[PDB]
């Protein structure tokens, strides 16, 4: 079974968006 | 060919530009690389 | 099969700032 508990992502989920290598 | 101004076409990217070595840290799932002012400015050679 | 999980959530079109380092790692996110 679960359970549906609920907790906060803070600062989280963040992917590349696109392929362009960046610096500064 | 390398040190001299060449008409490119890489993949697409059609311009003309002086090219040379390099001292990038593209990471592996990287092939462009752009600035501030969103130009083109260095390629990841696809045969190299 | 045997003989702390599961956070599940959902996407949403948001304009994100990101901050790249010097050598295109995302160290830094802030929301929109
Ligand atoms: C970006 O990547 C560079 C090359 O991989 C890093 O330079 C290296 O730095 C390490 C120590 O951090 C040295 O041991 C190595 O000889 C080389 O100089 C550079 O630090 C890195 N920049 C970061 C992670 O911000
Ligand atoms: C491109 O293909 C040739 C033939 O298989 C191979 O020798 C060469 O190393 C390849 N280049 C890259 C960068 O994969």
């Amino acid at each position: 079974t679960t359970t549906q508990s609920y907790t906060n992502s803070f600062t989280r989920g963040v992917y590349y968006p696109d392929k362009v290598f960046r610096s500064s | 060919v390398k040190n001299k101004c060449v008409n490119f076409n890489f993949n697409g990217l059609t311009g003309t530009g002086v090219l040379t070595k390099s001292n990038k840290k593209f990471l592996p799932f990287q092939q462009f690389g752009r600035d501030i002012v969103d130009t083109t400015d260095a390629v990841r050679d696809p045969q190299t | 099969l045997n003989r702390a999980d599961y956070y599940v959530g959902y996407l949403q079109p948001r304009t994100f700032l990101l901050k790249y380092n010097e050598n295109g790692t995302i160290t830094d996110a802030v929301d929109c």
